[PDB]
RNA sequence: AGCGAAACCACAGCCAAGGGAACGGGCUUGGCAGAAUCAGCGGGGGCUUGUG
RNA sequence: GCGUUGGAUUGUUCACCCACUAAUAGGGAACGUGAGCUCCCUACUGAUGAAUGUUACCGCAAUAGUAAUUGAACUUAGUACGAGAGGAACAGUUCAUUCGGAUAAUUGGUUUUUGCGGCUGUCUGAUCAGGCAUUGCCGCGAAGCUACCAUCCGCUGGAUUAUGGCUGAACGCCUCUAAGUCAGAAUCCAUGCUAGAACGCGGUGAU
């Protein structure tokens, strides 16, 4: 298995869910639901509309560029396997989500800022 | 499967044909 | 020590699986008996590896590589990329490359030193080829034909190419390579001869309907004996 | 099991380099006999075409063709769902053997495995 | 239209009846045949399928599955049917005194007015040593050829308001009568658990009502060989985690399932979708026999349980998904 | 072809039936004579609570 | 059409041939009419069978014209080889009187039903039908005689070897008994019966083999001394595209003298002259030279007990026919031996492996224990794949514990700054 | 919820076979049949054979 | 038992040809389905329903109906078999066709959440509020209507026909048969599946 970005959304496709789209170009064109799909079709640029992350990413809504945004690059090499490098990403993983939520709860705080 | 009731029309369709037995041996 | 075998009753085996000089790929299915054929050739010296590529049974013509690395597909998921690297040793590489096109097999023709790709391939793989396999990458096409991997079977003794290819084409191209070209067939008369058979410097498995003065061609050129 | 999209009567593209364009779809080889319906062609399935715009070398023939793009939502057993842009195909003779040196446009996986030197003819896979 | 499905017409009751049982193996000791519970819903699974000759061996395998809530089941009496010339002829059922307000509750249409005396002057029959009791009994246990258990649900452990417990007769194949009845002597008024009588990886038939619309539907249908893939306990959190995803959650979407609860309690998961819909009624029976294929020798490898909201759609699976993606927003802080 | 009435099947399969799901039967059976009896030495806990 | 005949449907003799038809007009159509019909139903109904019958008789003829080649259109050689077996005018009135019986059948049926249709009362109507079949029938009981005949023919022509005239072959021949049965029993595997008598083999007897990557076929005669054996074996070398292979005895053998082979060579010198003829030998020694006279001519003094003598001509034959930076290889493949199919002491295959385990598509091919890793406890893979949303592979590399320490140094450094108020 | 016709009407209306007469609807021999009522369909009214 | 196709011709259709498939068998039910074509009676599908101590819960099963079907692929193999050309099958597996029964997790015509954004015909002293538009238009949408447009499921024991036998008379031999007896067809009959006799029955709760 594999969680997919969607091209719209950059939302998390699960494997059952989506139609996936082929081109006459070839690569893949995934999606998380018709609605996505549907305003594709129309020919419709995803950073213009404000419900996803293509605009949130640009605008300034959320952060784009971080230290924990970087751990999560499209991995290509691939390792020997060993039972104690894997125990340890569970505990990673976790640690990780935990700062991804308080920087982005900092970058809120941020953003709130101005109505006071 | 065949049955075993004569219907009268043979019945009486067999004195008949009987009847027609008896002139076709005189001549 | 050419050897002549089948899988699913099909006469191309290079389609099916791929041999280099310390691996093999085959895909996994109800039969045993093609895993068996390279299991009397090679034995245990050399890898032979179980595997499908994107959940796929066709496998030696979707990658490429040699004695130093492997070519696998963008298609390519992660649990068969993690049985590659648990069963391969640290002398030959792993590396997925993304791309445009899947066909790796149709693509790359390749040895332990010459790679032909092709024409309209992007600049990242070109620079990705020569880096892992530590080969010399060439932008070329055999007699008008598009697709190098599929119309030629290449290993580091010699080379075949399809009965359609110029005499021009031959000879100037037995430069790149360093080594002669013969233009024949494989799998009595077939025009697409690189997934008809797989070859690498000792070891040449084809079709069961490869004839005997198809045979004595490999036999040749490749130099088996 | 995949879906049906091309029925009795489609306009399938050429998709290979022999010199067709289009390809005009009679009947169905390997079809159940329907009623009231006739029967519907899918991908990696062979087909009874008469080529409309071509070449005098293929016209006036009719011929078997293996079809490569679908577009109409199928299944996969990898979870998504899938379709090409256009319905297209490629013609080849009773064995398997391409016509066709090089395949233009993507080729889909369920036909591939099923057909071995249309595996190896292919451009561009999925 | 089929003809053997005739007359289509209405069933007796919501609860269909199992119409066979399973044979009889004696040299086994005591088993139940069968086990009830209720329909929820429909989920999506994929898995490794490790199916041999196969051209998805190995493969990843998407493929849709019903869960269906099944609760602790209990004994409330013991039956004796003796072989007749005419067939089956029950000479006496005997039951087990303490029965609960749900039991009672299926003896009267009408609780709300009732006076609650049901099963009274039959538990002062109980109250000695035993005497009338231990005799009927005996009198099973000297004739009587199959030996079927009376039982009922545990609604009150349910997310359904019916309230009414289901009376179901379910035999046993546990040879010997002998061992039959001190068995079900034992086993009154206890409580029965589901994964003590079916396993997963196994073939079983189900039974249920069919959907209704407006005569069309609403008949009772046996549906044939469907593969158990998961048995799951209530008191074990994480039902969702596999033995690959391992993240903490429950087989229950977010929100619960739908038009039904959170599944508090123990569940079956079944291959396909059983007949009926969700709140019914469905039986499970152990298969009549041993249906030895490679479709019922292979043990699954379950992989990950599709644990999204279908309520609308969903894209996320645990509330851990939800504020991980979004971040943080406005009612929270 | 062969009908599910046909001589073929009916002998195929009757040769597999004393296979692997005949004893995961028997292993599951012991599970039903395990907790389901732990049910009632658990009960008989709560009863020993009522006894004191 | 092509050079092997056995795909030809069986002809029944005649009587059994009206009982295939004459039952077919009432198994497959309708058999039962009332008297009181309306009189349009009847015309009909019989036009149903003697058309029908009509064409059943046809149709079986149609399977025996098309199905039995015709003996001139073929090869010249096949017109002849036919011809030495069979009448070849008896055959050819064999396919001239089905030829007219076809066109018989036919007569009846547009005659008897132009008939029908002005058939009044039922009995009219009923006997014009008997009639038909009746002219019908008449045609093929006069067909007893070539149908018979036909049988035999197909069976004769049903066993008859198919050899190919473009094809390089190579005509074995000689006296009766001399040892060419015992020639072509070794060079090649094919059951040619060693009898110390006159005629063993009455017919032509091929023997394929490959010599020089390249297809060969030896072809057996039956012996010569006009009769309708020998005329075969001459006709044998006579229209084949061959090299002669003739055999002579040096020896008491055969029964024939050394002196009747000479007289042979000359008498029927005629036809084999324009094919390079070879010679081969198993007052006495100066006579094996008269043959020598004769423009293609070899001799050799041959022993075919031991087997490269007898080879050697096959070899002589053959050529006869035909004019008318460095690379790598690991060490550890050369030291391993080839494999041995029938060698009771070996390393086992995944063939062997899942026969002892039972069947072939019944065993799930284990991809576990053939792969190599460091510890090979944890050969019995786990792997978590998918951890909350996110994919394990995202973030699985080697070394993350040092990454993930240096982003432990920067939470130091941004929680004394105040960001968390 | 109220108001409220007419056409029509010998009499009833279950199958199967037999009842010679393009006649079955009451008869003969059987199969059968449990009071009471609502909603559909478009449902009904010893002949001859294969070889002139 | 179970299956039996699609296209050019109709001055009166009173002819046929290649395309597939396992195969594309013939017929009957009279003006068959011409009151589907160029407020007379009742069969049938179902639905209630008084009554046999009342009421209720678990059943049983007299009887009636009945269901699956066809093809390819892997191993057996390039082995038997054969001069070669060619080339099987049983046993062991995997799917598909059509039929049938379910079912909505996705897909899809959907829709009167008449859900939300945008625009208009028309305005209210103008923003707001949409008040309204025979159901105003557009984007998308859960819930439902609901589909080869999708997914799951589709069984094992007897007794037989043809036939092959065993012992063996008649008839001092022989013979599958006369007395016996063994095996055997998608057949039959059970098993399983549907309904439960409203005048077939049983057990058990409440005074
Ligand atoms: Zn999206």
């Amino acid at each position: 298995m594999r969680i997919y970005q969607c091209h719209f959304c950059s939302s998390p496709c699960y494997p059952g869910h989506g139609i996936m789209f082929v081109r006459n170009d070839a690569k893949e064109f995934r999606f998380c639901r018709s609605k996505c799909h549907k305003a594709f079709k129309q020919r419709r640029n995803p950073r213009k509309l404000k419900w996803t992350k293509a605009f949130r990413k640009a605008a300034g809504k959320e952060l784009a560029v971080d230290s924990t945004l970087t751990f999560a690059q499209r991995r290509n090499v691939p390792v020997r396997y060993n039972r104690e490098l894997v125990a340890t990403t569970l505990k990673a993983m976790a640690r990780i989500e935990e700062i991804r939520q308080k920087r982005e709860r900092a970058f809120y705080k941020n953003r709130m800022r101005g109505n006071k | 499967r065949q049955s075993r009731r004569t219907s009268t029309k043979l019945k009486e369709g067999i004195k008949k044909k009987a009847s027609a037995h008896r002139k076709k041996e005189k001549k | 020590m050419a050897t002549r075998t089948q899988f699913e009753n099909s006469n191309e085996i290079g389609v099916f699986s791929k041999l280099t000089n310390t691996y093999c790929l085959v895909a996994v299915g109800g039969s045993e008996n093609f895993y068996s054929a390279f299991e009397a050739e090679l034995g245990d010296a050399i890898p032979i590896v179980h595997t499908t590529i994107a959940g796929t049974r066709i496998i030696g013509r979707m990658t490429a590589g040699n004695r130093r690395g492997l070519l696998v597909p963008t298609q390519t998921t992660d649990q068969e990329l993690q049985h590659l690297r648990n069963s391969l040793p640290d002398s030959v590489k792993i590396q997925r490359v993304e791309e445009r096109l899947s066909a790796l097999g149709n693509v790359i023709c390749c040895n332990d030193y010459v790679a032909l790709v092709h024409p309209d391939i992007d600049r990242e793989t070109e620079e990705l080829i020569s880096d892992v396999l530590g080969v010399e990458v060439f932008r070329q096409t055999i007699s008008g034909n598009i697709l190098v991997g599929s119309y030629c079977s290449l290993s580091n003794q010699g080379g075949l190419v399809h009965p359609q290819t110029s005499v021009q084409d031959q000879e100037e191209l037995s430069s790149l390579l360093q080594v002669p070209l013969v233009a024949g067939t494989v799998n009595r008369g077939s025009s697409v001869v690189g997934a008809g058979m797989v070859v690498n410097d000792y070891l040449a498995v084809t079709g069961l309907d490869t004839t005997a003065p198809e045979l004595s061609v490999i036999e040749s050129i490749f130099r088996l004996q | 099991r995949i879906s049906l999209g091309l029925p009795v009567g489609a306009i399938m593209n050429c998709a290979d380099n022999s010199g067709a364009r289009n390809l005009y779809i009679i009947a169905v080889k390997g079809s159940g006999s329907r009623l009231n319906r006739l029967p519907a062609a899918s991908l990696g399935d062979m087909v009874m075409a008469t080529v409309k715009k071509g070449k005098p070398e293929l016209r006036k023939k009719v011929m078997p063709a293996i079809v490569v793009r679908q577009a109409k939502s199928w299944r996969r057993r990898d979870g998504v769902f899938l379709y090409f842009e256009d319905n297209a195909g490629v013609i080849a003779n009773p064995k398997g053997e391409m016509k066709g040196s090089a395949i233009t446009g993507p080729v889909g996986k369920e036909c591939a495995d099923l057909w071995p030197r249309v595996a190896s003819n292919s451009g561009v896979v999925v | 239209g089929h003809l053997g499905f005739l007359p289509r017409k209405r069933a007796a009751s919501i609860r269909a009846r199992v119409k066979a049982f399973p044979k009889d193996d004696r040299s086994k000791p005591v088993a139940l045949t069968s086990f009830l519970g209720y329909k929820a819903g429909m989920t999506t699974i994929v898995r490794d399928l490790d199916r041999p000759g196969s051209k998805f061996h190995k493969r990843e395998v998407v493929e849709a599955v019903t869960v269906v809530d099944t609760p602790p089941v209990v004994v409330v009496g013991v039956v004796g049917y003796v072989e007749t010339p005419r067939g089956l002829r029950s000479l006496t059922t005997v039951w087990a005194e303490h029965l609960s307000d749900e039991v009672k509750r299926r003896f009267y249409k009408n609780w709300y007015k009732s006076k609650k005396k049901a099963f009274t002057k039959y538990s002062a029959k109980y109250a000695q040593d035993g005497a009338g009791i231990e005799r009927e009994l005996a009198r099973i246990k000297k004739y009587a050829s199959v030996v079927r258990v009376l039982v009922h649900t545990q609604i009150r452990k349910t997310p359904l308001a019916q309230k009414k417990a289901h009376l179901a007769e379910i035999q046993l194949n546990g040879g010997s009568i002998s061992e039959k009845v001190d068995w079900a002597r034992e086993h009154f008024e206890k409580t029965v658990a589901v994964d003590s009588v079916f396993e997963q990886n196994e073939m079983i038939d189900a039974i249920a009502v069919t959907k209704g619309h407006g005569q069309r539907g609403y008949h009772s249908r046996t549906s044939i060989n469907h593969k158990i893939y998961r048995v799951g306990k209530g008191d074990d959190e994480a039902n969702g985690a596999t033995s690959f995803d391992r993240t903490k959650k429950t087989i229950t979407p977010m929100g619960g399932f739908v038009h039904y609860g959170e599944i508090k309690n123990d569940f079956i998961m079944v291959k396909g979708c059983i007949p009926g819909n969700r709140k019914r009624i469905v039986t499970l029976r152990k298969s009549l026999y041993t249906n030895t294929s490679r479709k019922a020798l292979e043990e699954v490898s379950l992989k990950w349980i599709d644990t999204a909201s279908k309520f609308g759609k969903g894209r996320f699976q645990t509330p851990a998904e939800k504020h991980a993606f979004m971040g943080t927003l406005k009612k929270d802080l | 072809a062969k009908s599910l009435r046909a001589s073929s099947h009916l002998n195929a399969k009757s040769v597999k039936r004393r296979g692997v799901f005949q004893k995961a039967v028997d292993a599951r059976e012991q599970r039903i004579s395990d907790k389901l009896k732990e049910d009632l030495l658990k009960q008989k806990l709560e009863d020993l609570k009522k006894k004191e | 059409m092509q050079l092997s005949w056995k795909d030809i449907p069986t002809v029944a003799p005649a009587n059994d041939l009206l009982d295939i038809v004459l039952n077919r007009t009432q198994r497959k159509t309708p058999t039962v009419i009332r008297p009181g019909f309306k009189i349009t139903r009847i015309r009909a109904f019989y036009m149903r069978k003697v058309k029908y019958t009509g064409e059943g008789f046809v149709e079986k003829f149609e399977d025996i014209l098309k199905g039995f080649p015709n003996i001139n259109d073929v090869h010249p050689f096949h017109r002849d080889l036919m011809d030495t077996l069979y009448e070849k005018n008896h055959y050819k009135i064999s396919l001239a009187a089905i030829s007219r019986a076809k066109s018989l059948v036919e007569q009846v049926a547009r005659d008897y039903v132009r008939l029908l249709k002005f058939g009044q009362s039922l009995f009219q109507c009923k006997q014009l039908k008997r009639a038909a079949l009746g002219r019908m029938a008449t045609i093929v009981k006069k067909l007893r005689d070539p149908l018979a005949y036909l049988e035999q023919v197909r069976q004769h022509i049903g066993r008859l070897p198919s050899i190919d005239p473009n094809t390089r072959t190579l005509l074995i021949c000689g006296y009766p008994n001399v040892g060419k049965s015992s020639f072509l029993r070794c060079i090649t595997k094919s059951d040619v019966d060693v009898q110390p008598y006159a005629f063993t083999t009455k017919s032509l007897y091929v023997g394929h083999f490959d010599y020089k990557y390249l297809r060969f076929q030896a072809i057996d005669t039956p012996g010569i001394l006009m009769n309708n054996i020998e005329m075969q074996s001459i006709y044998a070398i006579a229209h084949l595209r061959s090299c002669v292979l003739y055999f002579m005895d040096l020896s008491e053998q055969c029964g024939f003298t050394i002196e009747a082979q000479v007289k042979l060579f000359h008498s029927i010198k005629p036809l084999f002259a324009n094919k390079s003829v070879m010679v081969v030998i198993n007052e006495r020694a100066q006579l094996l030279e008269s043959v020598k006279e004769v423009p293609g001519v070899e001799i050799m003094t041959s022993s075919c007990q031991l087997e490269e003598n007898v080879m050697e001509v096959r070899n002589k034959a053959c050529e006869k026919l035909l004019a008318s930076r460095t690379p790598f290889i690991p060490e550890s493949v050369k030291n391993l031996k080839k494999y041995d199919p029938e060698d009771p002491n070996r390393r086992k295959l995944a063939r062997d492996i899942e026969a002892e385990n039972g069947g072939a598509g019944v065993f799930n091919v284990n991809l576990k224990d053939k792969y190599l890793l460091e510890d090979d406890e944890w050969k019995n893979d786990i792997m978590p794949e998918i951890l909350d949303g996110k994919n394990v592979y995202d973030f699985l590399d080697p070394e993350i514990a040092a990454k993930l320490q240096a982003l432990e140094e920067e939470e130091e450094k941004l929680e004394n700054e105040g960001f968390y108020n």
